[PDB]
């Protein structure tokens, strides 16, 4: 029967960052020909991928909340009427 | 064996002889008189603040007991939890004692602690197989399971108790085994049955019956009456002569 | 649902019950206790049987109200399940 | 505090006989409503008609009670026995220990030994 | 820096923080208790006990005056008397107002003493505070609605609620001078019931106990005489 | 066991006994005989051993039992 | 009784005397983070009272046949995914009717029962029963017995903490400290098996002193062990105190406040973890405790980490007490010198008439305890262990009730655990230090 | 550091080069390995300790042959009785006082008849009724029994010579320093 | 919570320290974080355990230590003449906490007070030693023997024939244990 998974947002982002690191493996085996001009594109690609990763860290999308805030009422004394 | 350079054999050290041993005789009850007066005043003070419910109090050595009627369980324990001189914020324990000679069979005995005053106090009330007792689970979260034990072992309802069910006995179990009339070995026993392929319940037979040696108890009373230790401040005056 | 449909099944169930005094006394305005000879526990079983047949849940407040066949019919029409 | 469990019911006294009257019907209804659900939980091989027969007989043994304080102990026990059964705390052996599936005459009892 | 206790700082007892205003709070709690006892007859020893204990502890808290209290109390009278409408519970509610994201305050009476309870809006970081901390009642009702639904929405609040930045007809209540952390220890040496945060919680439980005693009528005659043999045990005849 | 001990014990008892001891005790022990049971069991002591290991038995029967 | 047959006045209940909070100063709807949306009814649509009785959370039987159950617990957990919404501990699986069996025994015959309640802390359980009977006997046990009982009281405390702390570390995943510490406890059961004849159930501490005197080599061997036990505490200190996986498994876990810990009947480290200075050996000195110096470890955050730091400090304080007992051990008898209470020496029983009569009566009838009742409590290694003994004036107790620290602790399990994950429940079972011989009794 | 030397710790030692090696490569060369000394630990065994050496101890008074009747040490039969006060004679103690603090003289005869009335009035009307008719100043005299304030419950220590609250204080040496959340109390 | 009276001196905790008040250097704090420093210390401590003697003994060739007071299986003992020491007083039957002893006695052919039945249910016994404590004549003793595990429970129902045979076999230790432990009894 259906069961809550508290880490499925990890599974969605895991899906896309795998596609991203696979797209970086042809560069690793082609560096001598890519050189500087090819390096720039590889860095432009990894910078955009990294911005979406900063989006996932910034919003706490990779955070499972679990555990199991102070007084703000000041009384004052004027004494008698 | 590579022995350490500064650890001598400790058995090899001679002990100075000890001969005649003097030992003073002490009544261990004598140390409790310096607060006898104080324990009687506190018990008397409660008797006066809450005279609707507190029937009597007793003082034995350093233990003060408060006897109350069952309809006053909430107000008395409210007073003992929240009063400045009565910061009894734990329930150490809640048990029952069965007295079948009494109409109200069951004595409900609560034990409280006051870490503020380093003080303990006992409160006793009574119930029977049909009279219930007010639960104190609203004042003491820790009293939840104690009252379940009294209900399981003795069969005392606790009105207001959330989730009052068995806590000690087997699931389908019938009877209250700390009652005096409940026999020591019970009524039933279990075995795994080969024909039915399960655990089954059967009337209790015993290969060797329990041997009660209680009839060997002394024909002579061995303790006597004791002594009275009430302080003068809680005894009535005596009419002086002439 | 249909009124005659939600009544025909009751007669078969009520007649099918083991120890009613006589199957003829079941009418559209018959009482379980006065006519059909059913005590408290028998009546609670009859509402229980009616709810199971119609596949509906009858709540404690309106379950007590059903002491007669007509009251069962009106509740069955009132509740939207079949 | 700690949470009361799924079928936990607060222990309260019956106000009057009308109160007790309505509670006993509520308890009997709740038991016979649950007999189909008991059967598949505990894999009872008998049909549900037998289970409801046994519920009826348990209630019938307390039929002739005219004391509010005895009924409320009885309404307590059924509440705990219902809660215990529905949460599946007891097991099949306990539920089957509840179904039994004395000599009928003096002479029958005499001839076999007492019973 | 180390002159004053820091409200909400852990005290060494778990879940017990530093009280934002311990002195006034004890007076409020003690005067409130001395008010509820008055529905108890004077011959009750419970009344006389609580009445005795509370007054003994009250005079000790008064004995420790914060610095500048006289100057502030003279100012604060001229605020309550000039702008009583602002701090009137019958006008602004018992919670000081409806806008939690600004300052709020009401005037309360106990025994005849006058108290002003204030609710400074909760201190949270700027980057996780939406609309200054406004309360989110959800989206306004749009589309075709009946009048009743618009009423239930909160439509009467347009004409009573205040923009927090709108402050012309109101005065900013400055609260009472507090006790320098030396005085807090000095006061609690007198009371002798632990930390002042402990003393406060015992006082407030003492306040709630009075209502239970009053209802039960604990000062009236014994309900159930113990029946014969009830408290007999196994004693040997003296 | 450790290399200094195992070679030292192996030198003392011989290879044939070394393999017999690897078959029953699984250790390599050397010590002096202290006596023999009525059952043939052999007892040795060596105070130059780890605590609770200074006394041991060589069981007479192959199917040794305590 | 009779009036209850028909309707009469309803017995007052805690709901009746409820009082409304004052609205001027009330701040917040929840001053406790235990009920701050980490329980049931925090999800779904409708409550589980009506129309919700047809559905269940994911419910798993954590035990009895479970390692983290440490024995015989049936902890029914309701999981929201991997989060606990409700914890229902089911006990009574080691309930053997000890308190009813004690009523058909003499006072001597009941003492071995107390060995088997908290069955890692035998001699401490014996002491609380021996101190209750001695109080009802109105006798004063000799000074050598009081020093033997305090020294073996702290040898027992170390034995419990070795089993408790290192079983708890084993549950969290650390295996090696368990193995090291079980050589030390294996060392300390020699001291048991040398004064008594048992490694575990000594039956040593008895009302009136101790059964036999310590043998003539024991104090030197206890001191020899004492000179190296500090190093043992430090090497287990060396794997857990600073370990970052140890800190993030226990810090902020199982948090109970000081004011709730008292209200939950918590004692011992469960209470001292929350910042309360409370020790039964400091507040009601028993045996020779008021004759020794020791410190009391107290935490400040009330979590599993502070409770771990308090227990590792009690290793060092128990070893500190043990040294003073070795130094201050007096001469004299180890049994109260009254043969009407304690058995005479075998020499005297075979030599003299009044010694034989007393030996015969003490082992058949038992001794009579003057009538009365008492609550006696000691600082057991797991908390306030108490006993309520009712006396007939005869030779068999009328009532023996054991107040077990772990019974009071397992009851507050759902209070502190609801909202944590399944591993955090394992963490809280071990910090709360349960032995179900005492829980069920 | 609070380390004692390895050379006093009654464990088996390293020697020679392996002592030099081990002190070079351990974290604390004063930590012991935990292996006891065969010559010292449990040597002799308790089963070869001579029986004649141990002497069973008798104390002078209890064990003497000429200065102790049993009845002057029979502390078990001198056990205290519980002292029970009921409302019937708490009204009495309020009516006429106590052997310690009497209220009126009760001189000779005609005082006994007042003595029974104080007990009789307690049995006829209880404490709440008693305070009702005497008014509020009788209730104020109740607090006068404890000096004006309500009594404090008795503490259970007596380590200072009087039964009191034990005064917990912070220990002079804090074992975790300040680094860890565990504080040391005495 | 805290004791009544003056609150403990300095019981109130100091105010919390801020992030920029912690007097640890960034190089140390970051180094410890990234280098896993405290856990390398724990790894090292295991290494020096690896080079320490083990604690293990080779059971059954080596046995752990037991004392004269050790309580093992029961044996009935005889005087130096072969006469049974047991006289049927029944004291041990009375004191047993588990009712594991059943005794039947009579006058023997020669008029001697001797047992006819002597059974110990070894599956009811709790091995407390109370029965040997109470013996007037040192008859019932618990041997130093712990290795007597059996295939069936009938093998654990000892009659007088089995218990006398135990004493007849174990007498040299039973005597040496009583010799070594008697003065303390
Ligand atoms: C100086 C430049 C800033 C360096 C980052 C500083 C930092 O560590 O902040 C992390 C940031 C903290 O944000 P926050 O959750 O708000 O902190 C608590 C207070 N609210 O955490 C955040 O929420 C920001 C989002 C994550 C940013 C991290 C970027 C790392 C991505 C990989 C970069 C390498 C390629
Ligand atoms: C080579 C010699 C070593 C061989 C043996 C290797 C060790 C084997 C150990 C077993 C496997 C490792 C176990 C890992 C345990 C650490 C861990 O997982 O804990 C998680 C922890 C939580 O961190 P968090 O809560 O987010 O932050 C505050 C923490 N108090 O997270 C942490 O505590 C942080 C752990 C840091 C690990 C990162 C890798 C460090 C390598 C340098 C990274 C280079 C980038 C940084 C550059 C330096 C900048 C100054
Ligand atoms: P009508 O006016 O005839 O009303 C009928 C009743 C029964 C209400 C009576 O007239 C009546 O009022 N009599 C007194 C109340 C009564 O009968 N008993 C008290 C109710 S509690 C009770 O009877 C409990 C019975 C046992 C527990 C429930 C039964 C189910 C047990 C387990 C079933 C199978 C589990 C595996
Ligand atoms: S106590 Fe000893 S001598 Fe007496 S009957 Fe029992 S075994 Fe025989
Ligand atoms: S040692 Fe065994 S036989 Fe002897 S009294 Fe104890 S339980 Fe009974």
């Amino acid at each position: 029967s259906p069961f809550n998974i508290s880490f499925f947002i990890y599974g969605l982002v895991f899906l896309l960052l795998d596609l991203e690191i696979l797209l970086l493996y042809p560069f690793a085996v082609s560096e001598y020909v890519n050189s500087a001009y090819g390096l720039a594109a590889a860095l432009i690609f990894i910078g955009i991928i990294t911005i979406g990763f900063v989006y996932e860290l910034g919003h706490d999308a990779l955070k499972v909340h679990s555990r199991q805030l102070k007084s703000s009422v000041v009384i004052s004394y004027l004494g008698n009427i | 064996v590579a022995l350490p350079k500064d650890a001598p054999n400790p058995r090899a050290i001679p002990r100075e002889p000890v001969g005649e041993i003097k030992q003073a005789l002490v009544n261990p009850a004598d140390k409790y008189q310096s607060k006898a007066d104080n324990l009687h005043k506190y018990g008397a003070w409660l008797m006066s603040c809450l005279p609707k419910y507190i029937q009597q109090f007793s003082v034995w050595k350093d233990e003060l007991t408060i006897y109350i009627c069952p309809t006053g369980v909430i107000p008395v324990f409210s007073f003992l939890k929240y009063n400045t001189n009565a910061e009894f914020t734990q329930v150490s324990d809640i048990t029952a004692v069965d007295f079948p000679t009494r109409e109200m069979r069951f004595e409900i005995v609560y034990n409280l602690l006051s870490v503020r005053h380093n003080a303990r106090i006992r409160v006793k009330t009574y119930a029977d197989e049909v009279t219930p007792v007010p639960s104190i689970t609203s004042l003491y979260m820790g009293a939840n399971w104690y009252e379940r034990e009294v209900y399981d072992m003795f069969g005392v309802l606790f009105v207001g108790h959330p989730d009052l069910r068995r806590i000690m006995t087997d699931y389908g179990f019938e009877g209250h085994p700390l009652r005096k009339d409940f026999p020591l070995t019970g009524y039933t026993e279990i075995r795994y049955d080969e024909e039915k392929k399960r655990i089954v319940v059967e009337p209790l037979e015993l290969t060797q019956a329990f041997r009660n040696f209680e009839g060997g108890s002394s024909a002579w009373d061995q303790v006597g009456p004791g002594i009275d230790r009430t302080p003068d401040t809680f005894k009535l005056p005596t009419p002086k002569p002439e | 649902l249909q009124k005659v449909e939600v009544y025909e099944r009751i007669k078969s169930l009520l007649a099918g019950f083991d120890k009613v005094n006589d199957p003829n006394n079941i009418t559209e305005t018959a009482h379980f206790a006065n006519d059909l000879g059913l005590d408290s526990l028998d009546t609670v079983e009859v509402v229980m049987a009616i709810e199971e047949e119609f596949s509906i849940e009858i709540p404690d407040k309106d379950a007590d109200q059903i002491h007669s066949v007509d009251k069962a019919i009106e509740y069955i029409l009132r509740q939207p399940d079949a | 505090a700690v949470q009361p469990t799924k079928f936990a019911v607060t222990v309260r006294q019956s106000r009057n006989w009308a109160d007790a009257k309505q509670r006993v019907i509520a308890a009997y209804r709740a038991w016979i409503r649950a007999a189909p659900e008991i059967q598949t939980m505990y894999s009872i091989p008998f049909p549900v008609s037998h289970i409801r027969t046994r519920i009826r007989q348990e209630f019938e043994r307390h039929r002739y009670v005219n004391k509010l304080n005895v009924v409320d102990v009885l309404l307590q026990q059924s509440n705990a026995d219902f809660q215990e059964t529905m949460n599946f705390w007891r097991q099949q052996s306990h539920v089957m220990a509840f179904f039994k599936e004395l000599p009928s005459n003096f002479i029958t009892g005499f001839l076999e030994g007492r019973n | 820096k180390g002159k004053f206790l820091v409200p909400g700082a852990p005290t060494g007892l778990t879940g017990l923080g530093t009280h934002p205003s311990p002195r006034s709070a004890l007076l409020y709690l003690y005067h409130s208790t001395l008010e509820k006892l008055k529905q108890i007859p004077e011959h009750s020893v419970y009344r006389q006990s609580v009445e005795a204990v509370t007054r003994h502890r009250l005079a000790l808290v008064e004995s420790v005056v914060p610095e500048g209290y006289d100057a502030w109390v003279e100012r604060a009278k001229k605020l309550l008397e000039e702008h009583a409408d602002q701090f009137d519970p019958t006008k602004v509610g018992p919670e000081g107002g409806e806008e939690v994201q600004g300052a709020r305050a009401v005037k309360v009476e106990r025994d005849g003493r006058v108290f002003v309870v204030s609710r400074l809006p909760k201190e949270e970081d700027e980057r996780v505070l939406e609309w200054d901390g406004e309360v989110d009642e959800g989206p306004e009702l749009e589309g075709s609605r009946t009048l009743e639904e618009k009423i239930e929405g909160g439509l009467e609040k347009i004409f009573t609620r205040r923009d927090v930045k709108d402050t012309v007809g109101r005065v900013e209540w400055e609260p009472e001078p507090q006790l320098t952390a030396e005085q807090v220890a000095e006061l609690e040496n007198k009371i002798g019931a632990g930390l002042i945060e402990e003393v406060i919680q015992v006082a407030e439980g003492e306040l709630k106990l009075v209502d239970t005693m009053v209802k039960a009528r604990v000062w009236e005659p014994l309900e159930e005489q113990p029946r014969p043999g009830q408290w007999e045990y196994f004693e040997r005849k003296p | 066991s450790y290399p200094t001990r195992t070679l030292a014990n192996l030198r003392k008892i011989g290879l044939k006994e070394y393999f017999r001891q690897l078959l029953y005790i699984g250790d390599t022990k050397y010590g002096e005989l202290v006596g023999v049971d009525k059952f043939g069991n052999k007892f040795y002591e060596n105070k130059e051993e780890l605590p609770l290991r200074t006394r041991w038995v060589d069981y007479a029967k192959h199917d040794y039992d305590a | 009784p009779q009036d209850g047959f028909q309707g009469t006045r309803l017995i007052p209940t805690g709901a009746d005397f409820q009082s409304p909070p004052d609205p001027f100063i009330d701040e917040g709807a929840r001053d406790n983070a235990a009920n701050y949306g980490v329980q049931k009814s925090r999800s779904g649509v409708d409550e589980d009272s009506v129309e919700g009785r047809k559905v269940r959370h994911y419910t798993v039987n954590f035990g009895p046949q479970h390692p983290a159950a440490h024995g015989v617990l049936r902890l029914i957990l309701e999981l929201n995914g991997e989060e606990i919404v409700r914890a229902d501990p089911h006990v009574g699986l080691l309930h053997r009717g000890t308190e009813k069996l004690c009523e058909y025994k003499t006072y001597m015959q009941a003492l071995p029962y107390f060995d088997r309640l908290d069955y890692v802390s035998m001699m401490t359980n014996e002491q609380v029963f021996s101190l209750a009977v001695e109080k009802l006997l109105n006798i004063e046990i000799p000074p050598r017995a009081k020093f033997i009982r305090t020294m073996f009281g702290e040898i027992t405390r170390i034995l419990n903490h070795l089993m408790s702390v290192l079983s708890h570390a084993m549950d969290v995943g650390a295996l090696t400290p368990f193995l090291w510490g079980f050589e030390e406890r294996e060392k300390l059961m020699e001291f048991y098996e040398r004064v008594s004849g048992a490694r575990l159930h000594a039956a040593y501490v008895r009302p009136g002193g101790v059964h036999q005197d310590i043998p003539v080599g024991l104090l030197d061997d206890i001191y020899q062990w004492a000179t190296q036990f500090g190093d043992r505490i430090d090497e287990t200190e060396e794997m857990l105190t600073d370990n970052r996986i140890w800190i993030n498994r226990l810090k902020g876990v199982g948090v109970v406040s000081a004011a709730d810990a008292l209200n939950l009947s918590f004692t011992g480290v469960m209470l001292r973890g929350s910042g309360v200075p409370w020790d039964v050996r400091k507040s009601s000195p028993y045996d020779a405790y008021d004759q020794v110096e020791f410190d009391v470890p107290v935490g400040i955050n009330g979590d599993c980490y502070d409770r771990y730091l308090c227990r590792m400090e009690e290793f060092r304080q128990s070893l500190r007490i043990i040294h003073q007992c070795l130094n201050k051990m007096p001469a004299g008898p180890v049994r109260y010198e009254d043969y009407k209470i304690t058995p005479p020496p075998r020499a005297a029983m075979k030599e003299n008439m009044e010694a034989l009569i007393h030996h015969f009566l003490l082992f058949t009838k038992g001794y009579a305890v003057p009538p009365g009742d008492t609550y006696t409590a000691i600082e057991a290694p797991k908390g306030e262990m108490g006993v309520y003994v009712v006396s007939d004036g005869s030779e068999r107790p009328y009532r023996v009730h054991i107040r077990a620290p772990g019974f009071a602790h397992l009851s507050g399990f759902d209070h502190i655990t609801r909202g944590h994950l399944l591993a955090d429940a394992v963490a809280v079972i071990g910090t709360m230090d349960l032995v179900f011989g005492e829980v069920d009794r | 550091s609070n380390a004692v030397s390895i050379t006093k710790k009654y464990t088996v030692q390293s020697t020679g080069i392996w002592e030099r090696i081990r002190r070079a490569l351990v974290i604390d060369p004063n930590r012991s390995n935990g292996v006891p000394l065969n010559p010292y630990n449990r040597n002799p065994s308790p089963g070869d300790n001579p029986p004649l050496e141990y002497t069973d101890p008798v104390t002078i008074p209890a064990g003497d042959i000429a200065d102790n009747p049993y009845w002057k040490r029979d502390f078990r039969r001198n056990y205290p009785r519980p002292s029970v006060i009921a409302q019937a004679q708490q009204v009495a103690l309020l009516s006429v006082g106590s052997a310690a603090q009497p209220r009126v003289e009760l001189i000779g005869e005609e005082g006994t008849k007042a003595l029974v009335a104080a007990e009789e009035e307690g049995k006829e009307k209880g404490v709440a009724k008693y305070l009702e008719e005497k008014g509020a100043e009788e209730a104020k005299r109740v607090l006068a029994l404890t000096g004006g304030l309500p009594p404090t419950p008795s503490g259970q220590t007596m380590v200072t010579g009087q039964w009191d609250v034990h005064k917990y204080g912070l220990a002079e040496e804090q074992s975790y320093g300040g680094s860890y959340p565990c504080r040391s109390f005495v | 919570a805290t004791p009544a009276g003056p609150p403990p001196k300095n019981f109130r905790l100091p105010p919390p320290k801020n992030w920029d008040e912690e007097s640890e250097s960034t190089i140390d704090k970051v180094g410890k974080y990234f280098l896993m420093t405290e856990m390398l210390r724990g790894m090292y401590v295991l290494l020096e355990q690896f080079f320490r003697p083990p604690y293990t003994i080779y059971y059954p060739f080596e046995k752990g230590p037991i004392s004269p007071r050790f309580r093992g299986e029961h044996a009935l003992r005889r005087y130096p003449s072969g006469e049974e020491r047991c006289i049927a007083c029944k004291l041990c039957e009375a004191v047993c906490p588990a009712q594991a002893i059943t005794i039947e006695a009579e006058e023997r052919a020669d008029g001697s007070r001797r047992t006819t039945r002597y059974d110990i249910d070894m599956t009811k016994c709790i091995y407390c030693g109370f029965c040997q404590e109470s013996c007037p004549v040192d008859a019932i003793v618990e041997s130093p023997n712990a290795e007597y595990a059996t295939e069936t429970r009938e093998e654990l129902l000892y009659n007088k024939e089995k218990l006398l045979a135990n004493g007849d076999k174990w007498e040299p230790e039973l005597a040496a244990a009583i010799r070594a432990d008697a003065p303390y009894r």
